[PDB]
């Protein structure tokens, strides 16, 4: 760890990276199914003809 | 017997191994740091530089 520790700049770059896809896998969901704002409820009745 | 104590205070700790963030001003003086390894805040800040 002593050894490693001038090599920060990369470990730090790794991470970043790392939490950048991270982050954008959420920002994915969000965008496909977040789309609606509203939570519709079927319903009570199927008369759909 | 026949003796005064003065009037002074002195506090003693002990150094260990530890990894620290120092800060260096404008002017060359470190003015502030941050232990790793303290709590959690601290080790983000260390995690991240
Ligand atoms: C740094 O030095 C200059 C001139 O000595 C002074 O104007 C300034 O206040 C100093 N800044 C700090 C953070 O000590």
């Amino acid at each position: 760890s002593n050894l490693l520790l001038q090599y920060g700049s990369f470990c730090t770059q790794l991470n970043r990276a790392l939490t950048g896809i991270a982050v954008e896998q959420d920002k994915n969901t969000q965008e496909v199914f977040a789309q609606v704002k509203q939570i519709y409820k079927t319903p009570p009745i199927k008369d759909f003809g | 017997s026949g003796w005064t104590a003065g009037a002074a205070a002195y506090y003693v700790g002990y150094l260990q191994p530890r990894t620290f963030l120092l800060k260096y001003n404008e002017n060359g003086t470190i003015t502030d740091a941050v232990d790793c390894a303290l709590d959690p805040l601290s080790e983000t800040k260390c995690t991240l530089k």
